[PDB]
């Protein structure tokens, strides 16, 4: 079972301060040094600081500024705290007694940390399939212009999994994420076949559906 | 406030290969024994294979080996698997007086050989439902295929682009071990309408696909 738990995740907005919190079921809190790491979207991973099984916390260079690790052994918690959050803070926060040197090494789930300075549903507009495909044909949906991250996009209401390509966001100039979702299926299914990608948006709580018809 | 600098960034070899990844302090701690090896599959936690230079986790299968040597640590997998293609970093633990500091490495992303593949590739135009917004996205899929590294050009009337375009590639594909790429072309919608011909060409060594289409006929 799952023994250490982050939470308190969630949105902040630019300047604001996120406040993580782990928690420990099934022993203490006290008896060992717990560190926090974050990973940005397709980063590395990244140290911020731990706490000591005694009680002093030691931080990084950038975190130092930033950053306070505290505990709690009453609620079998320690809480990371930061503060003048930015776009480079959005990450995946983790606590963990990392083990470096030790038997003992346990880690968390992790917890999203979203810093936003807007909320904007996304558009989505067909990928119409090919009409130059008794072959194999390309249809898809395109899913720009919406902030922040993630989009979750799945085909038919999960129904259609196989041959699915959801790629990775990329930024826009515009400061706006596009991402697209494709799928290859059978020419002689075009007039038979429904097909409907279902984009959400948790963020904006928008779920967008979109048919992708021929022509 | 100090570096485990990994290496290689990435690298790729077939199963049973022998895989070595290094990982440097940048200064010099003389001897540094709470260094470990860490293991990151695609959406999942790091998980832990290596403490202590050496020690090897109990459940972690043997063919992962950590060795020693004062500032540069070494993990090694004999024989590799199929669940072993993952990011691997390495971290240490310094500490002098007023400071403590965990280090993770960059990472090495262990990708798996195989037979070179020629993408589907296929053209998207714009649809109609985006032009009356202004804009125009011409996007262009290339389709499972190996190795990764493909020119993607955009041509508008027979005119090379550049500057409007972003690409976006996935993972390699956990059963036949290929990627998929997608380039997407932004135009207004003003110069997606004086122009005729768009074109996608895909340069993979010596072959070239160009895949077009002429703005309003199917």
């Amino acid at each position: 079972e799952v023994q250490l738990v982050e939470s308190g995740g969630g949105l902040v907005q630019p300047g604001g301060s996120l406040r993580l919190s782990c928690t420990a079921s099934g022993f203490s809190i006290d008896s060992y040094g717990f560190s926090w790491v974050r990973q940005a979207p397709g980063k590395g991973l990244e140290h911020i600081g731990y706490l000591t099984a005694g009680g002093r916390a030691f931080y990084a260079s950038w975190a130092k500024s930033r950053s306070t690790i505290t505990r709690n052994t009453n609620e079998n918690t320690v809480t990371l705290k930061m503060n003048s959050l930015r776009a480079e803070d959005t990450a995946v926060y983790y606590c963990a007694k990392l083990g470096t040197g030790s038997r003992f090494a346990i880690w968390g789930q992790g917890t999203l940390v979203t810093v936003f300075n807007q909320i904007k549903g996304p558009s989505v507009f067909p990928l119409a399939p090919s009409s130059k495909s008794g072959g194999t044909a390309a249809l898809g949906c395109l899913v720009k212009d919406y902030f922040p991250e993630p989009v979750t996009v799945s085909w038919n209401s999960g129904a259609l999994t196989s041959g699915v390509h959801t790629f990775p966001a990329v930024l826009q100039s515009s400061g706006l994420y596009s991402l697209s979702s494709v799928v290859t299926v059978p020419s002689s299914s075009l007039g038979t076949q429904t097909y409907i990608c279902n984009v959400n948006h948790k963020p904006s709580n928008t779920k967008v559906d979109k048919k992708v018809e021929p022509k | 406030d100090i570096q485990m600098t990994q290496s290689p960034s990435s690298l790729s070899a077939s199963v049973g290969d022998r895989v070595t990844i290094t990982c440097r302090a940048s200064q010099s701690v003389w001897r540094n024994k709470n260094v470990a090896w860490y293991q990151q599959k695609p959406g999942k936690a790091p998980k832990r294979l290596i403490y202590a230079i050496a020690s090897l986790y109990s459940g972690v299968p043997s063919r992962f080996s950590g060795s020693g040597s004062g500032t540069d640590f070494t993990l090694t997998i004999s024989s590799l698997q199929p669940e072993d293609f993952a990011t691997y970093y390495c971290v240490g633990h310094y500490g002098s007086e007023n400071d403590a500091y965990y280090a993770f490495g960059q990472g090495t992303k262990v990708e798996i050989k195989r037979t070179v593949a020629a993408p589907s590739v296929f053209i998207f135009p714009p649809s109609d439902e985006q032009l009356k917004s202004g804009t125009a996205s011409v996007v262009c899929l290339l389709n499972n295929f190996y190795p990764r590294e493909a020119k993607v050009s955009w041509y508008v009337d027979n005119a090379l682009q550049s500057g409007n375009s972003q690409e976006s590639v996935t993972e390699q594909d956990s059963k036949d071990s290929t990627y998929s790429l997608s380039s997407t072309l932004t135009l207004s919608k003003a110069d997606y309408e004086k122009h005729k011909v768009y074109a996608c060409e895909v340069t993979q060594g010596t072959t070239s696909v160009t895949k077009s289409f002429n703005r309003g006929e199917c």
